[PDB]
């Protein structure tokens, strides 16, 4: 294991329990976390909103330095390191009633990138992007974990972890079959969340001269689907992301292939995004949004 | 047999393999790209170069080391390209036509492809009329494969010499051979009159 | 000793003769080469030019230095070094930059400055070179030349979005954990065929992890070439630039830039049978160095570019964006400025060949200035842009004209009546062959952004394609809502149309707007139409034939125009200095006077308009503007109206019917 | 041969070391 | 209607150093070691050699310690995995032999055969272990049964029946 | 099989590449043999074709002299065997190839 992962999965869950924002005069300080986590508690939501400028606010913004350059590599830490604050305080939500996937989602970053400003060095690094909404596709499920029917011995293994792409459970059901070649997916035991894909469009102020509208593709998972009409503008929170493209296969440019037997792979890609959470820009409810 | 063109429509199958010359006027010429020839590999372990002679529209790049002390060697060996070092020829295509003369009554003119190779490229442009005289060489069939029944093969001609019919503006020089002649006209005089009279003498 | 395989290039002596070049450079020896010594300077020439480039380098702090090649011609010592170049480019910009780094550290320890050298040896410095030679267009390179520098210069038609390129793979091994980077050489990345770990074997435990790779920009830049030489009947081809990570978003639709590069040629696979290539290679061009400011064409307006450049200045593009202007070049500007006839200098020095149409050029200068960019805190922009129309009788030069401002402007694009279309102006939808996938592009006007859009034969475009105009011409902006684009667009063109009135010829029988035939709320857009006038006046055919007979005189002769001129790079500069560098204001007696004016002409004959008096505005701030005035005048507004008055003849028609008193508006 | 020789750097690029491997003999050629 | 396309090679740069066990360096040293031994100040095996093509014998009689002098490490490289060093013994043997015949031939041959004379011990016939699998051993006993010489392929035409397609496997 | 009437026994159709010893072999363009080979489609005679129904169409395979012979939309009397060629699908992967061998 990481050396490295663990300090930051440690010190995650030790700012979940020890923050704390002060009240000023009304209501002295409390553990805005620790409250968050009650309101979690009270309305069985499941996703977590945290501010980044708490946690830049905290020892001197290192640790929101490393998590905001490196999101997706301390990812799964996080979400570790959010599982046992949990189990230390209200671990009743912990579980479904099997297991209930919690979401983090940081708001209120300090900066916003247009779409013409996306770059590689951003990759896999956690910011903001402001774009009008186009084509909005079907909430669809995906594979949060994937259980399969076992080929030699058939028989389910039961909740295996499924990736960014298809996975082989390695183990099986008995552990002296050891045979992974053909795996039968079966539903009941496989975990899902919500999918949806938005086409994002550059708005018309952030045009450059002559040049034509730039237009990205915004991945929506979780309770944030559906969340966003076609034709409005909307500012989308989430990790600079890439998706294999096999159309640039006639590009200017050396194209990077993978050999390894051959093991031949064209390593070609187009820039996407994955938000962690959308933000748009009777008369009780109309009455209640007014100070 | 050189001596004497021929119109596409005489260019039969009897003829392939022949040195032929073909009368007509250029069509489309399409524009100079690389054709490579011998595509060369360099294998950083063993400090080789591999070269892969390549004669066909469409090649297989090579990945395995075939240096012979490479090859014994069982130690793994990866091999890179090297455009600088591969062998290239300048290559065009230019799908000449049939003059209205040489078509029969009733019939439609047809076209035979070029192949231009080496320092012949820019030499045919469209609307040109030539005698080109080239290698009639056969190729592989890429036709529908229900059409094909037996080892049907596609022709064309690898261009050789291009001798056009009627000489550029842009390509005169000033040498002996025109000198004399234009030294004839200008010496007998008259040279307004006699070049005015001399478009279409048959209009009166 | 020790020349490198398949070249002629040895490392100890190109980078010896390199450092002497940079220490002994004079810009006195590009003079020379010039056989400009007549312009020899006492200042610049003396002082040292790559030493001092570097010295400002270590202070700003940049990274990349630009290299003009033709210096190195200069220098004796390094002339073998330039066809080095040449024929070497990897190589050879390599050794450039590992010198240039060397340089830099060499300099900063032998001055033993305070500065640390902590940044400059983990920094990494590049050399751009350009100026390498001509352009021999691309029908005229020859499989002999891949891999070599080659000069281009064109129109960018598209630019691709930013594709990720892959540079170091993250392979991972499932088993133990054993996650090793692999970076690319030469476009080249090698799996490991079981666990690198000795302990832990399992060739199935490697997984590329995607999303941890990093990545670099790459960024195909569609290019038209527009060669100095075309032979004959060539249609314009269009070549592919692959721009690399800083150039990245640099280069814009519609720009007209000259670029520098490698040109290269890779093998395309036969996408019917998996990792089978074509035999013919598919050509491409590596960029190195991009230059878009010309001294013959008016710079970038920075206020179409004001939004960019702060973030840009961020993203270490580093590109040329607008030219530098000296001191002295200041100095020399205001000068010309103070200068009494300054109006008439700038008139006559555009368009110089043209003899004697004084309010065409004038208002073409006019038009070129634009006016003031104003913008409105609760939202929207009035733009200063000028719509000019000009209709008369053949053969009164307006082509020629509608060519000098072609030429003149920064963006621009010249289309001709019938040839022109809806569509085509606006934007379209097509299908870029190369990636086989419908991509958008952009058409004539959104080209011309923040240019002079030149529209000749303009009677003779349908109404149905002139109706896109109405919005151009009005709010500086179409908006564009067919199948698949819903949206809004920017078009800051300032539209010069050209035409002829029906019957190819004046009839002073017909009304003015008869013989101009156009709808009204087209003719009401336009700031300034011209009735260029074709009349026998023995005098002014005297003159024009002279001039004329004169230019023909010499194979390649100079203007027959007798007055003195500016010379089109100083103009340019000024015409574009006082773009960025002057705003007017209107002033409280210059609004009293234009809605006196206004009242004036709003009292059969063309009707005034409110179009006319923002058309006022606009003159009288572009007139002050030329003055490099910061506020809008009396007199401004006088010379305004005086133009307006003047280009639709207005001192000779009759106002109850428009018939043009041709024995009264003769004119010499 | 002087006793004097212009400072030079440490740190030397990959495309140095790259190049630095195909190195041969100076006798083909000028 | 096309030629089949070669594929060329040839040595440019010198890569990474050849290692003692690289088949090429055993080779080199094993004709080095043809060429080079002197016993009595006389070339016994380069003579033995030029001799057996005279006498259209292709074979070689190496004295096997007359090795360990020459290279020690070759030599337990041998008595360690003879089957796969002896056939590389037999390629420099067949080199040499090329050579000496292409010389010679101044006033094609086959693979040679090496023939391995030794005077080292000799393990008991029922000493033998399972350490000795495919480790050179030296045995003495008396020769009971000669069987009937079997004719075995070393190089053979095949052809394939329907393809009309030859090609020729060296065994 | 077109150019035989007989079925013959198939024999896959493998380009000489080298020698029966080995030797490299280089193709002699100009000493080989070829014949042209043309395919031609007719289709009922629109004369005597029933007035609006669609056209039927059999393919006609010339071969040697009889190439080139017509022209596209001339009315021919082409005669020859009908032969019908392929497996016609009942060799595993709707009817089989049918064609006019010209005579
Ligand atoms: N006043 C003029 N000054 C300079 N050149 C002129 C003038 N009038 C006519 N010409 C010349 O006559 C020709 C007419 O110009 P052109 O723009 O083609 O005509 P049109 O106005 O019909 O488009 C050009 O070659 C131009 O140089
Ligand atoms: F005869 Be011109 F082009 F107006
Ligand atoms: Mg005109
Ligand atoms: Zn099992
Ligand atoms: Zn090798
Ligand atoms: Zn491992």
């Amino acid at each position: 294991d990481d050396v490295t992962g663990e300090k930051v999965r440690e010190a995650f869950e030790q700012f979940l329990e020890d923050f704390s924002v002060q009240s000023t005069d009304t209501g002295e300080v409390e553990k805005v976390y620790r409250a968050q986590i009650e309101f979690m508690k009270i309305y069985d939501l499941n996703t977590i909103y945290i501010d980044y400028q708490h946690l830049s606010m905290r020892e001197n913004g290192a640790l929101a330095m490393a998590i905001s350059e490196q999101y997706y590599r301390f990812l799964p830490f996080l979400q570790k390191g959010l599982r046992r604050v949990v189990r230390k305080y209200a671990p009743e939500l912990l579980n479904t009633s099997t297991e209930r996937v919690f979401q983090i989602s940081f708001f209120n970053l300090p900066t916003v990138h247009r779409i013409r400003d996306i770059r590689s060095e951003k990759i896999g690094s956690l910011l903001s992007i402001s774009g009008t909404v186009t084509r909005t596709s079907e909430v669809r499920p995906e594979l949060y974990k994937a259980s399969f029917t076992c080929d030699m011995c058939r028989a389910i293994v039961d909740n295996v972890e499924q990736s960014f792409k298809y996975t082989e459970p390695t183990f099986c059901p008995n552990p002296s079959c050891e045979n992974r070649a053909f795996w039968t997916l079966n539903v009941t035991r496989s975990r899902f969340l919500d999918w949806q894909k938005v086409r994002i469009q550059e708005n018309a102020n952030e045009i450059p001269t002559g040049s034509m509208p730039r237009t990205l593709d915004v991945i929506l998972r979780g309770d944030s689907v559906e969340r966003a009409k076609p034709g409005d503008r909307c500012k989308f929170t989430g990790v600079e992301i890439v998706v294999p493209d096999v159309t640039q296969l006639g590009l200017p440019g050396v194209k990077p292939s993978s050999t390894l037997s051959l093991g031949v792979r064209d390593l070609t890609y187009k820039i996407s995004f994955l938000a962690c959470h959308v933000i748009s820009i009777d008369q009780e409810v109309f009455l209640n949004s007014l100070s | 047999i050189s001596s004497k063109p021929l119109s596409v429509r005489q260019i039969k199958g009897d003829f392939l393999g022949q040195l032929i010359t073909v009368r007509g006027i250029i069509t489309r010429v399409s524009d100079v790209k690389p054709a490579v020839e011998v595509i060369a590999y360099t294998c950083d372990q063993c400090g080789y170069e591999v070269f892969q002679e390549v004669n066909s529209r469409t090649f297989t790049p090579l990945s395995e080391c075939t240096s012979e002390e490479c090859s014994q060697n069982q130690t793994k060996g990866q091999l890179f390209m090297s455009t600088r070092a591969s062998k290239f020829s300048a290559f065009q295509e230019c799908k000449i036509q049939e003059l209205s003369q040489q078509v029969p009554v009733g019939h439609i003119p047809r076209s035979l492809n070029i192949h231009v190779n080496g320092t012949l490229v820019r030499s045919l442009s469209p609307g040109d009329i030539v005698d080109v005289t080239g290698i009639f060489l056969p190729a592989p069939y890429t036709g529908f494969k229900a059409l094909k029944a037996g080892l049907l093969t596609e022709t064309y001609l690898e261009a050789q010499f291009v001798r056009q019919h009627k000489k550029k503006f842009a390509s005169f020089s000033l040498t002996s051979d025109v000198e004399e002649r234009v030294m004839e006209l200008i010496t007998s005089g008259d040279v307004y009159n006699r070049l005015a009279k001399s478009i279409a003498p048959e209009i009166y | 000793l020790r020349i490198i395989w398949g070249t002629n290039v040895s490392i100890q002596e190109c980078t010896t003769n390199f450092r002497n070049f940079l220490m002994s450079f004079k810009y006195k020896f590009r003079k020379i080469l010039d056989e400009r010594e007549e312009f020899i300077n006492n200042t610049t020439d003396e002082e040292l030019y790559y030493i001092k480039q570097l010295n400002e380098m270590r202070e700003l702090g940049t990274s990349n230095l630009n290299l003009d090649a033709r210096n190195l011609l200069a220098y004796k010592q390094t002339e073998d070094l330039y066809h080095q170049l040449l024929n070497y480019p990897q190589e050879v910009i390599s050794i450039m930059d590992q010198t240039i780094k060397d340089c830099m550290v060499s300099l900063i320890v032998d001055n033993n400055l305070d500065y640390d050298l902590d940044e400059i040896e983990t920094k990494f410095y590049k050399v751009r070179p350009y100026n390498v030679g001509s352009c021999k267009g691309m029908r005229e390179l020859n499989p002999n030349d891949i891999d070599k520098l080659i000069n281009l210069k064109g129109l960018v038609l598209r630019s691709t979005p930013v594709i990720p390129d892959m540079k170091v793979a993250f392979f991972k091994c499932n088993v133990c954990d054993h996650t090793m980077a692999v970076e690319i050489d030469r476009g080249v990345i090698q799996e490991p065929a079981r666990c690198e770990r000795i302990d832990c074997n399992e060739p199935n435990s490697m997984s590329l992890i995607h999303n941890r790779c990093s990545f670099a920009d790459k960024q195909v830049i569609k290019l038209q070439e527009t060669p100095d030489f075309v032979p004959d009947g060539q249609t314009p081809h269009s070549i592919s630039l692959c721009v690399y990570d800083e150039l990245v978003d640099s280069c814009r639709a519609g720009d007209r830039i000259e670029v520098t590069g490698t040109f290269r040629s890779i093998p395309i696979r036969a996408n019917s049978r998996q990792r089978v290539l074509k035999s013919l290679y598919k050509t491409y061009v590596d960029v190195v160095h991009v230059k878009k400011v010309s001294d013959k064409r008016l710079d970038v307006d920075t206020s179409t570019i004001e939004q960019e450049l702060m973030q840009n200045k961020v993203d270490h593009n580093e590109v040329e964006e607008v030219r530098q202007i000296t001191d002295q070049d200041l100095a020399k500007i205001r000068e010309v400025a103070a200068r009494e006839d300054l109006y008439s200098l700038l008139a006559r020095s555009i368009a110089p060949s043209i003899y004697e149409l004084e309010d065409v050029k004038k208002g073409i200068l006019l038009q070129l200035f634009g006016g003031t960019n104003k913008t409105f805190t609760k939202g929207g922009r009035y733009r200063g842009d000028i719509n000019i129309l000009l209709c008369g009788d053949p053969s009164t030069s307006k082509s020629q004209i509608l060519q000098y401002v072609h030429k003149i402007t920064p963006r621009g694009v010249y289309t001709s009546g019938k040839g022109s279309s809806a569509v085509g102006l606006t934007a379209y939808i097509t299908r870029d062959v190369d990636t086989k996938q419908l991509v958008l592009e952009s058409g004539a006007l959104v080209l011309s952004d923040g240019g002079v859009c030149c529209i000749d034969e303009f009677d003779k475009m349908s109404d149905s394609t002139r109706s896109v105009l109405h919005e151009v011409m009005e709010q500086q902006t179409i908006s564009i809502a067919k199948a698949g684009i819903i949206t809004t667009l920017n078009a800051r063109s300032s539209i010069l149309a050209s035409a002829n009135p029906i019957g190819s010829r004046y009839n002073p029988n017909l009304p003015v707007t008869e013989n101009i035939d156009l709808p009204p709320p087209l003719l009401s857009r336009f700031d300034l139409v011209y009735l260029v006038l074709d009349k026998v006046d023995e005098k002014n055919d005297r003159e024009l034939a002279k001039h004329l007979t004169n230019l023909y005189l010499e194979d390649k002769p100079e203007h027959i125009s007798q007055d003195d001129v500016l010379p089109v790079e100083f103009l340019t500069m000024y015409i574009s200095y006082a773009k960025e560098h002057i705003h007017p204001i209107i002033t409280e007696a210059a609004k009293t006077e234009l809605v006196r004016a206004y009242v004036g002409m709003r009292k059969k004959r063309i009707t005034a308009t409110t179009r006319q008096l923002e058309s006022m505005i606009r003159l009288a701030e572009a007139h002050a503007k030329m003055k490099l005035k910061n506020v809008v005048e009396l007199e401004d507004v006088q010379e305004a109206v005086r133009l307006i008055r003047s280009a639709i003849k207005d001192y000779a028609t009759d106002p109850k019917t428009g018939k043009i008193d041709m024995n009264l508006v003769q004119t010499g | 041969g002087n006793g004097l020789g212009p400072t030079r750097a440490s740190v030397m690029s990959k495309n140095m070391k790259s190049l630095s491997r195909l190195m041969v003999d100076r006798k083909l050629g000028v | 209607s096309f030629d089949r396309p070669e594929i060329y090679s040839a040595p440019v740069l010198q890569g990474e150093s050849p290692n003692d066990d690289d088949n090429t360096e055993i080779i080199k040293s094993f004709k080095n070691f043809i060429l080079e031994f002197r016993l009595d100040s006389q070339f016994i095996y380069r003579d033995q050699l030029r001799n057996n093509i005279l006498v259209k014998n292709y074979s070689l009689t190496v004295n096997m310690e007359h090795l360990i002098g020459y290279n020690e490490d070759i030599y337990k490289k041998l008595s360690d995995e003879p089957s796969d060093i002896i056939p590389l013994f037999e390629t420099a043997i067949t080199q040499v032999a090329k050579r000496i015949s292409i010389l010679s031939r101044a006033q094609s041959l086959p693979t040679f055969q090496l023939i391995l004379n030794s005077n080292a011990n000799q393990i008991p016939l029922r000493d033998l272990d399972s350490e000795h699998v495919s480790k050179i051993v030296r045995l003495s006993g008396i020769i009971i049964s000669t069987s009937v010489l079997s004719s075995r392929a070393t190089y053979l035409s095949i052809m394939c029946r329907n393809c009309r397609h030859t090609t020729s496997i060296t065994i | 099989a077109t150019t035989t009437l007989t079925t013959r026994i198939p024999t896959p159709a493998i380009y000489p590449t080298e020698d029966t010893e080995g030797n490299k072999l280089t193709t002699e363009y100009g000493y080989s043999t070829f014949i042209d080979h043309q395919r031609i489609t007719v289709q009922e005679m629109p004369e005597m074709a029933p007035a609006g129904q669609l056209p039927r169409s059999i393919d006609v395979i010339l071969d040697d002299d009889l190439v080139d012979k017509t022209k596209p939309g001339d009315r021919v009397n082409v005669v020859g065997v009908f032969k019908s060629l392929g497996a016609g699908g009942m060799n595993q992967s709707i009817g089989f190839k049918t064609l006019i061998l010209g005579n």
